[PDB]
């Protein structure tokens, strides 16, 4: 979230607020080789084989419904 | 003064610019702050002083505990005069500032300059007063902004605080009319004040 | 010296306006610079109506400025030249004040340690621009506004009063050029952000309200009625004479009834010379409004022309043409088929938020939510064993 300053136009004064910015992960190369080496799990979703993405299909629906 | 840490609250409400003390009251208070700090240092080197604001919506730590007039004055040299007193918020925060200390044997004292009437419910400050005193924080008011344009309601509060404590609270009355702010404070007990210790 | 000026002011003043004058003399003396500002502030707000202002302001602005907040100095000057119907006078006093702030900051900045003086700069320039617009030296005004806009963006934030004054000047220029759409859009920004100063009175709401309403009536794309109501301007007052007929036009649009609309407008055509000559606009506007609304509420996104013919109360020859224009503007987008006399939309402007329409939103997302549920449970069962 980034603090922005903008007129909230409704008959209300200038409002200061925290607007969502999507964020992602990223790893430095130097860290990353070591991240991968630490990890060795079969994953909830890796985009691997048929059976793995199939699990993700069941998950993706239940995702949307709560959402 | 021996084994004592005193945070000065500087309050630079909109009644700080009032030219009652020459040239203005705001510049009169710098002279006052320099006055208190050098006197307490020379007397005892274990005396320490920090500088916080009573002004703005939420207080600002400008300085930590120090025996350095340079450190205090650098923060003081640039400060706003359009902030405003919010005494109730300030009281609870001053205590928190005071937990870190050069050493713990040093007492807990606030000296607060006052340039404007209270801006808070009267009844609340009485309750806060009695929370401070358990932990033995005593608060000495150099009063001169309350009696400009409002009645003196500070007496109630000073009585409430007053209990056996490391130091006692004091009401020292300074006339808002011209007399030079540092000058009244030099004649008032500031180092002739005393505790129950 | 100054005392002689104060005595003249008191003699001409009302007994009721005596205590404001008497407070200026004592507080100045007492060097209470807080009350010196407070007493003054009360005076300029309402006693600006009276000529009392000329003698008290100019003298105090040129003498004892340094003492009080700079903001308070420029606020009085603003009040004095509001009622001033002289432009030589106006231009003089501004140039003079600007010079004074420049000096003032040399001492003041160090003395307080922190204290802005850039507030007064912008406001001066905003006033000067405006002076030129009324003098109809439009070109000078244009470039001063542009410069202010650049300056302003370097700052992260300014006071409400600063952006309200920028906006006010800009809105004035736009109604002068009769750029109706831009007048109205900038006027909205003005209302939201408005000065906490109470210079704005009920009569000042009314003055502004006739122009705002005219600009949007003659439009074909302005649909900010919901924002309008909620803004101070129409919020507090609706029950004046200006807001009898004018507000009924406004209502008539919203309910989308052309029969009422026709009745009112004929009477208003003799009385109002703006409405006399812009007859064509008023009828076009109402047509586009009912049409964009009718498709929206329907979950069906195609409706025949013939039903639209009924809805807009215009023959079917005229409806086909109107719909060609709807695409051009981009208020609706879609395709046109005259092999069934249909309009099939693929895009519809968001309509204004009303309790009724929200209710439709709530249903739609409930409905979809049941499909999701039904599917995921069926999909669980089939291939139960493999979910590795």
């Amino acid at each position: 979230y980034v603090a922005i300053e903008q007129v909230k136009d409704d008959g209300t004064s200038t409002e200061k607020t925290f607007l969502h910015l999507p964020c992602t992960i990223e790893a430095e190369e130097a860290e990353e080789i070591g991240v991968e080496h630490l990890l060795r799990d079969v994953r909830d979703q890796a985009a691997g084989g048929l059976s793995i993405r199939l699990t993700n299909q069941l998950k993706s629906l239940k995702g949307l419904q709560s959402k | 003064m021996v084994l004592e840490a005193t945070v000065l609250v500087i309050d630079n409400s909109e009644y700080s610019r009032n030219g009652d003390f020459p040239r203005t009251r705001f510049e009169a208070q710098i002279d006052s702050v320099e006055f208190i700090f050098q006197a307490k240092r020379n007397s005892n080197p274990e005396n320490t002083v920090g500088l916080i604001s009573g002004a703005g919506a939420n207080p600002r730590v400008l300085s930590t505990f120090t025996a350095e007039f340079g450190k205090i004055l650098a923060g003081l040299h640039d400060t706003q005069i359009e902030g405003k007193l919010h005494m109730a918020t300030a009281l609870q925060i001053a205590q928190l500032t005071l937990k870190h200390r050069q050493n713990k044997v040093q007492h807990q004292r606030i000296v607060a300059f006052v340039c404007s009437p209270i801006s808070d419910s009267r009844d609340e400050l009485i309750r806060l007063a009695k929370t401070l005193k358990k932990n033995n924080v005593a608060v000495d008011i150099i009063n001169f902004g309350e009696i400009e344009q409002n009645t003196e309601l500070l007496d109630e509060f000073i009585a409430a605080v007053n209990n056996p404590q490391e130091e006692t609270s004091h009401l020292l009355t300074v006339t808002p009319g011209p007399r030079l702010l540092y000058e009244n404070i030099a004649s008032s007990p500031i180092i002739l004040e005393e505790g129950s210790s | 010296e100054i005392d002689t000026i104060l005595s003249t002011l008191r003699m001409e003043a009302d007994p009721s306006l005596h205590p404001l004058f008497e407070q200026f003399e004592k507080f100045y003396e007492e060097k209470l610079w807080f009350q010196l500002s407070e007493s003054l502030t009360k005076f300029f707000d309402d006693a600006k109506s009276t000529p009392l202002r000329l003698r008290l302001y100019d003298n105090f602005v040129s003498k004892f400025y340094d003492k009080i907040n700079q903001l308070s100095v420029v606020k009085y000057l603003l009040a004095s030249l509001k009622d001033s119907k002289d432009f030589d006078e106006s231009l003089k006093y501004l140039d003079d004040l600007k010079a004074q702030f420049q000096e003032l900051d040399s001492k003041k900045q160090r003395n307080n340690g922190s204290k802005d003086h850039g507030d007064g700069i912008l406001l001066i320039d905003s006033e000067i621009a405006r002076t030129y617009l009324l003098k109809n030296d439009l070109v000078k005004a244009r470039d001063l506004l542009d410069d202010l806009e650049k300056t302003l963006d370097k700052k992260d934030s300014i006071p409400l009063r600063i952006t309200n004054s920028f906006y006010s000047t800009n809105s004035q220029y736009f109604k002068f050029k009769n750029d109706f759409n831009s007048f109205y859009y900038t006027s909205l920004l003005y209302l939201s952000t408005l000065e906490p100063s109470t210079s704005i009175t009920l009569a000042e709401r009314q003055q502004l309200a006739y122009d705002l309403s005219i600009s949007a009536l003659l439009g074909d794309k302005i649909y900010n009625f919901g924002e309008l109501l909620h803004h101070p301007i129409m919020e507090t007052i609706v029950n004046d004479s200006n807001y009898d007929w004018l507000f009924q036009l406004l209502n008539a649009l919203t309910v989308g009834d052309f029969d009422k609309f026709d009745s009112l407008i004929k009477v208003q055509i003799s009385k109002i010379p703006i409405l006399a000559q812009h007859e064509s606009f008023l009828r076009q506007k109402i047509c586009l409004m009912t049409l964009i609304e009718t498709v929206f509420v329907k979950n069906i996104r195609m409706l025949s022309f013939e039903d639209i013919s009924k809805a807009t109360h215009l023959p079917k020859d005229n409806v086909e043409h109107l719909v060609m224009r709807a695409i051009s503007l981009g208020l609706l987008k879609g395709s046109i088929d005259q092999v069934n006399e249909l309009v099939t939309i693929s895009w519809v402007q968001p309509r204004i938020i009303s309790g009724d329409q929200i209710t439709k939103m709530k249903d739609r997302l409930v409905e979809w939510n049941d499909q999701v549920e039904k599917l995921g449970k069926k999909m669980e069962a089939r291939g139960q064993s493999i979910w590795v």
